[PDB]
């Protein structure tokens, strides 16, 4: 999931 | 754990300093105006979410819970914002600064010009109560941690009670008395519920242009089908 | 006028006397359930409970001063979460199970007989364990049904100043039901806005419940009552 | 009218 990944960052 | 720990002006200037920016957007049509409102909001989202981050306690959480949170509150989070820089103009949208809308261009999209008109009312509303900067900001922290708490648990709980004590801490320095303070409380609150039909409308209408192409990012999508 | 000169305990006292009775289903245990038996025993109370409900507004202080065009307008928009906060009050005392009539008490997997009518049980439930958690008290269970009645529809309309001074009256009768229960001045604001917060869920549940409704309708799963039906086409 | 409408005038 791309929200996942923004997130995580 | 920091969080709880922030005296009342502490809340009100860490919020202030993780506002996101204001973007702006690229004769109009349907699929046309109906881009460039996606558009803007695929790109506001980015700054949403490290918005969120910001905001005090929401990184606490797990993965799953922030997830979680974005995935229900993202278009509340977005319309109260559009709702907020709308405050000074009247019977218009402020979308972007390049991108001011009344209602009229509302009829461009099909069904969009009744969310237009929940969007102008409650935008009115806060006009009418004087919302300021330091409240806005914590309403819209509020609306984050608690659109999708009933949907660990005790740690955002204990977080909202401290924006609420950082609401209060803003009246009282505005000088309202104490009856005044949660009478303005609950006035604010209560716009919420609306904020949160109109977020239940936007996302059935948003979700009823997507089967029937105008087209839309892939994080747009992913926060879309969260709700369905 | 008169609801802004009642007293914090003229409110309540008010508020408690129009509180409308607690109906039984038609609910028929010689027959298996089906999903249209199901929404049928549902549909056929939630019409009935309408009627009581159009008696409890007008004793709703302020409610009756305002046009019969505000009125029809105000109900048609806070009809279901009305329903809903009161289901979930009736649930309290019933942990994991919904009281929809003293003849009905149905747990999720009942729920599940419906298509897609779980997800709304689950929320139900959650804000059922909600009120519970917080021990919500019946004084403050009518005034936040009265909030709902005023408040729902008051953004999509010199009247508007009528109704926000009634609603800023019961929320000093909140103020002032914590205050007799004891708690300090941090945690009466702080339960208040606990309170308040729930509604912006009751109505999430709302919404979600009338899509529900609509689909059941356009599959012709069960016939509503045209009253329903009137209440539904001013949501659509 | 609406019965609503009308329920209301009782
Ligand atoms: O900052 C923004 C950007 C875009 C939008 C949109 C405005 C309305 C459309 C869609 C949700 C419902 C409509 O399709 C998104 C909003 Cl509310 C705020
Ligand atoms: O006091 C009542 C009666 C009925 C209902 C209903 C329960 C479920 C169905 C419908 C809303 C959504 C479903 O179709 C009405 C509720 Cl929440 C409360």
């Amino acid at each position: 999931k791309i929200l996942h990944r923004l997130l995580q960052d | 754990s920091l969080a709880l720990s922030l005296t009342a002006d502490q809340m009100v200037s860490a919020l202030l300093d993780a506002e996101p920016p204001i973007l702006y957007s690229e004769p109009f049509s349907e699929a046309s105006m109906m881009g460039l409102l996606t558009n803007l909001a695929d790109r506001e989202l980015v700054h949403m979410i490290n918005w969120a981050k910001r905001v005090p306690g929401f990184v606490d959480l797990t993965l799953h819970d922030q997830v979680h949170l974005l995935e229900c509150a993202w278009l509340e989070i977005l319309m109260i914002g559009l709702v907020w820089r709308s405050m000074e103009h009247p019977g218009k949208l402020l979308f972007a600064p390049n991108l001011l809308l009344d209602r009229n261009q509302g009829k461009c999209v099909e069904g969009m010009v009744e969310i237009f008109d929940m969007l102008l009312a409650t935008s009115s509303r806060f006009r009418m109560m004087n919302l300021q900067g330091e409240e806005f900001v914590c309403l819209k922290s509020i609306i984050l941690l608690n659109s999708g708490v009933y949907t660990e648990k005790d740690h955002i709980h204990r977080v909202l009670d401290k924006i609420t004590d950082t609401l209060i801490h803003l009246m009282a320095k505005a000088g309202l008395t104490l009856q005044q303070q949660h009478q303005r409380l609950a006035q604010l609150l209560l716009i919420l519920s609306h904020i949160r039909h109109m977020s239940n409308k936007g996302m059935e209408h948003l979700y009823s242009m997507k089967c029937k192409n105008v087209p839309l990012s892939d994080l747009l999508l992913e926060m879309l089908d969260a709700h369905r």
